[PDB]
């Protein structure tokens, strides 16, 4: 999705996080989806904090308070400290890691889910151009437009209206 | 020539790069580091307490009254110790502390701590309390001895038996040192101590101690071969302590009503103090944060983050950018 | 678009709602309900079942003049506790978020699987539901849930309804 | 148009779970895999009942405190459950060397049994029944522990004693002996005659040398005196050899031991139940197949993994909407 | 899914085209989509080993019979490691190899269905993975599906002779 | 009609992994992160040799056991192999003073050297030539340890011994004494004259003062007596003072010993195998980069995380469909 049919990234839409582009006969401007994206930005600081609130931190005083005499008893101290270490560094880069992936495929997700609604709002009197973008048919104004943005789309103004774009000119 | 309806996301101007279990090296709209790597570096107040910081003396030295180590306590209170690595002024007589570890270990955190005269110098009427003095402690260039014990010697040659008890009159607990001093051979003795076989013994409800000299040849250290080997025992209230010795008896002066509460450590650390307070404290500098992870420094103080052995922890928050 | 989740299914967790002359009724896929349902078991069973339990003694054995030892065995014990409880909370909520899109996907790829029979013969209202093109009976719903449909049989009675209806 | 539908199930369901993006989503079925619930009792571990000293410490028992209960023969068991300030423990004031590491060792045995391996007839020329003190009272008489005796002079004379034992049993034998501190040397005398006095104790690998620490204490239970006690593992076949002239708590029970595995020593107040489990907390024990449990750190068994948290509620069915 | 089987002749890859037209019958590899999985799954195991920190550590018995109370705090300390590792490493084995399948049965439907927005309407699907080609088809033809480069334009009315002619 | 289709790989590959949700899935390549193999010799640790005692333990090879080979130079070592129950510990019973720590210290050494500190011509009024016990056969003949003098008496005569020994020598120096405990006191003076003896030993931090314990114990080896031996570290420019007017055992070699890592000692029987590696375990060396194995749990160097598994096989390739 987010490398597949739409391949780049539109810095002009600075409104949001996934949104649209038309381009009609009176226009070319971009727009955004409040919906689709608040839900990621909310789940995404869900997923940061998270990770960050489900830590439990306890009072501990670390030192060195073992003699020449006690090595035995510091190399086991030694043991614990460096062990510890190693469980929390392991965990903490294979965290970010596999996480750091499903930030990636939920942002894969939704872009998809928004091009999936607009393919069976519009059915087939628009086609699909495999970049992301819907060619039309009928010819779309500002009000069609926002029908297929906002979920507004009144289908029966242009069921007919399309035959008499759709199939005509082939 | 027909409309178009495109489907797309942000891009920006970010350099930020996070890691993914596929991927590497992968530039984001948006990061976040959630591994800690700053701190204030000054010693700070631990939840409100301020840390005991001997300057350059040790606990050793500091308990038993080195006579360069400053008196007069100061805190009452303290939440942890900071010691020098190699403090100056730890023995200047040469000798030991028994279970020093340990008793550096209690007295971490003490809650209350003052330092009160229980045997004064004129209970010892039959010997000499003025004598018990060395080059190896000196004060202003003069020799001198520890503050908070005696060291009797023998008086118109005589060295009577010291029988003492002190009975502990006090609501908490009283930490009391005492030492022996171990002579170099039978002569040193009698010039000391008249007396050529001593002992001391030491009870309360809990302790039995009896211990004699050892007179062998050692080396000299801080120019004397004689050693001194310091002991301590908690007295709790209304119990008593007797003292029995004829010679080599490094008598208390000064005990310590202690009040214990909390557990802590002791600190190495040569930072400057700040003025400040924190929930958690490193020997370069305290730590305000609530990441998870931190990678500042292992031997923590307090509530900290989990230390990792870690550069960078960057999550991934935006979207993919691209440019 | 396939939103709500019906209440009258009581019998799985995926299936059908069909509405056609003779009447409308609730249906479910035993298959895709069964294949989640050893699944999450699996899941839940894997999380139980690859715990490894020893046998251990916890307790206090070490006196007041052995209290550095005590605070090792403490600073050991809290920090198992740290380890053992992050990953336990954050464990449950990954899996969590993997058990839903789980259910999520699996509605998706019974979504597609009946498209794949009915192809051109029915519509797609954008809501979870197909518009036959054709009359249905039981027998052709059912020839729906299993995977048994005849694309033949009804392609032509598909464009009475199609291009006739102006 | 006849139409077909794909949808979900829904049900009656406020069971709520957590993921990493969302809180608090309603679904049709959880499951929670933290362990909350115990039995509130003490109970046996893997069968063997544990060891439950009520008002008696593991040194008082071992020497015979008169103020205990008397030895209710106990084979076996799998752990010791102590009070955390047990009432008697040593009448006569004193300390049992290596006491925590005796404890550790007494945690969990396999056989245990008390045997008589010098009696008193052992000692003609020393007077075996004046060693009592109030501080040690049976039935309202000065009496004394009643595994180990103390020796006191004769016709005003401490001869020198020269005993040993052999292990001729095939099990290891848990042997205690002591040495008694006096307060003067009037009181030394009195009871021994000896101002100077020692107590050698040799086996195959204890070489020990003893002397009594006279000097003045404070009163513990009405008596200024000490009586240190020492313990040994006599090895089968092998033979411990003593040798004194006064201030000599001399043996006359030993204990066959037998060890298998290793327990610990649990501090609780809770009464035992006549029940099993394969995990015991000092509140009560655990009967789970979880993972994880919040119940109480200091865990006796095989048990799942502490943690700190109230609730691990992982989702089995999908998101259900009233 | 759509893809139900496997096709064991092709070799040269992960993912791959299946042609039967009448110059033809044969297999494909696809590289694009086949190498980016590659060195996704190269790069997921060597996250695995890679990111492991490893010291030097003695591991020894070192404690006597009368320090058996600081011996068990050893065996304490290697069991509740042990049971760390042992779990985190299960579970991780576990969670992703179900993710590195699902990676193969993802990067396979979205080949599917490049074809099926470069098809448009030209061919039927068949239910099993396949496109009935109801048009005409050559063997150029056949790549320029694979290479991405198909053009409908080339039998675009053609589909009209075969799409609303068949009746 | 002509079709194109969609598909993916299916070889003959029988190998199965499990995901989290489905149990023995076949696949087409997958990978195993678990090691479970080892050369099954012992190696160099970074290419440093591990010091190997055969049939001695370090506190035989330490003073000088005559059963126990001579002193082969060994320079440097990493580590030190023990067998389980080594056969010639101390042919004399008795002990040696802080031996865990002493054997922990020693475990990796960076420079050790054998040296001559007292030699046995500094006795001209002692007998440094009959300190010698059937317990401590060499050659069928009684002998004592090879590195410490046990001196008796001369011409019925014991005097009292004083001297001392700088430390000349820029390393730290490790020497070892001991002391004999009699059996009665007609041995005692039959050896060394005097009834009442003592040890005293003193540096700059050391001040040790030892009497023997002349007592009856076991049999031990042949010998009702017993050695117990110490140690120190003299660091440089330090003396140590001796003196003693009976039951010394005096040291005749120290050792010269640069201490940079640490280490542990290791107990294995298997044999050393002219390889490197930078782990190694008790059964055998590990050669791998992989995070976990589960060859043995007691290691030492750089080692993957020991875990309870037999397989962590990770799925590579696709799902293989027959
Ligand atoms: C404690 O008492 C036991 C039994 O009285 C002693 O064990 C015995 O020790 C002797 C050696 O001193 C064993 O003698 C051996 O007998 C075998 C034949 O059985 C013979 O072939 C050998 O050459 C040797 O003479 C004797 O068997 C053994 N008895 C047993 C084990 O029942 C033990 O020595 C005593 N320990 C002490 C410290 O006094
Ligand atoms: C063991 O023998 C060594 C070597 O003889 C002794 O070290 C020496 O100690 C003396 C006095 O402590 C040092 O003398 C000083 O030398 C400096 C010049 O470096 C000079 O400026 C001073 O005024 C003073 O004369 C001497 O340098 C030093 N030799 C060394 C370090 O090589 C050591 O004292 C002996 N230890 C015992 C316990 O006998
Ligand atoms: C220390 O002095 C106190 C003084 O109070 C002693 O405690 C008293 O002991 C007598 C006799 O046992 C009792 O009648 C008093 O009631 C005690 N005092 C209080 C306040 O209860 C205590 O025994 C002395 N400790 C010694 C001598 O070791």
């Amino acid at each position: 999705a987010i490398a597949g049919f739409i391949e780049g990234g539109w810095q002009g839409m600075v409104d949001g996080w996934y949104g649209y582009h038309h381009s009609n006969e009176q226009g070319s401007g971009y727009a955004a989806d409040k919906e689709s994206t608040q839900k990621a930005i909310d789940g995404v600081t869900n997923k940061v904090n998270s990770i960050i609130d489900k830590m439990n931190t306890q009072f501990e005083a670390v030192g060195r308070e073992f003699n020449n005499l006690e090595r035995r008893i510091e190399n086991l101290n030694k043991k614990m400290e460096d062990g510890f270490l190693d469980v929390w560094t392991y965990n903490a880069e294979l965290l970010v890691l596999m996480e750091n992936e499903r930030t990636l495929d939920f942002h894969d997700s939704n872009v998809k889910n928004l091009y999936d609604k607009v393919r069976l709002q519009l059915r087939d009197n628009a086609k699909e151009l495999g970049n992301g973008c819907f060619e039309f048919y009928h010819k779309c104004d500002n009000e069609c437009m926002e029908s297929v943005r906002n979920g507004t789309y009144d289908y029966p103004q242009y069921s007919e209206e399309a035959r008499l774009k759709r199939e005509e000119i082939s | 020539p027909g409309d178009q309806i495109c489907i797309g996301y942000h891009a920006n101007n970010s350099t930020e790069q996070v890691d993914t279990i596929m991927e590497k090296n992968v530039t984001v709209t948006h990061a976040q580091d959630i591994l800690e790597k700053t701190h204030n570096g000054k010693l700070c107040d631990l939840n409100g307490v301020k840390p005991l910081i001997l300057k350059d003396c040790s606990v050793a030295g500091w308990l038993l009254g080195n006579p360069m180590c400053d008196e007069f306590i100061r805190v009452p209170e303290w939440s942890y110790i900071v010691e020098r690595a190699n403090p100056a002024n730890d023995l200047c007589y040469p000798g030991s502390l028994n279970d020093y570890e340990e008793l550096k270990h209690m007295l971490s955190r003490i809650n209350h701590f003052e330092k009160i005269q229980i045997i004064p110098k004129s209970s010892w009427p039959n010997h000499e309390t003025s004598l018990g003095v060395s080059a190896a402690c000196p004060y202003q260039g003069a020799p001198s001895f520890f503050r908070n014990v005696v060291w009797l010697i023998k008086k118109n040659d005589a060295y009577p038996t010291i029988k003492i008890s002190y009975n502990n009159t006090n609501r908490e607990d009283l930490l009391i040192l005492w030492g022996i001093h171990h002579s170099n051979n039978a002569e040193e003795q009698t010039n000391l101590y008249k007396n050529p076989i001593t002992y001391i013994s030491v009870g309360t409800s809990t302790l039995n101690q009896r211990l004699a000299p050892k007179i062998a040849t050692r080396s000299q250290v801080n120019g004397q071969r004689g050693r001194m080997d310091f002991f301590w025992t908690i007295l709790k209230p209304n119990d008593a302590i007797h003292f029995e010795s004829n010679g080599n008896f490094i008598a208390p002066e000064y005990a310590y009503k202690i009040v214990k509460k909390g557990d802590s450590t002791i600190m190495k650390s040569g930072v400057e103090y700040g003025h400040c307070n924190t929930k958690c404290q490193t020997p370069v500098g305290a730590i305000n944060s609530s990441m998870p992870f931190h990678n500042i420094h292992p031997l923590t103080i307090g509530e900290c983050p989990k230390y990792v052995k870690s550069n960078k922890l960057v999550l991934a928050t935006g979207l993919r950018n691209s440019p």
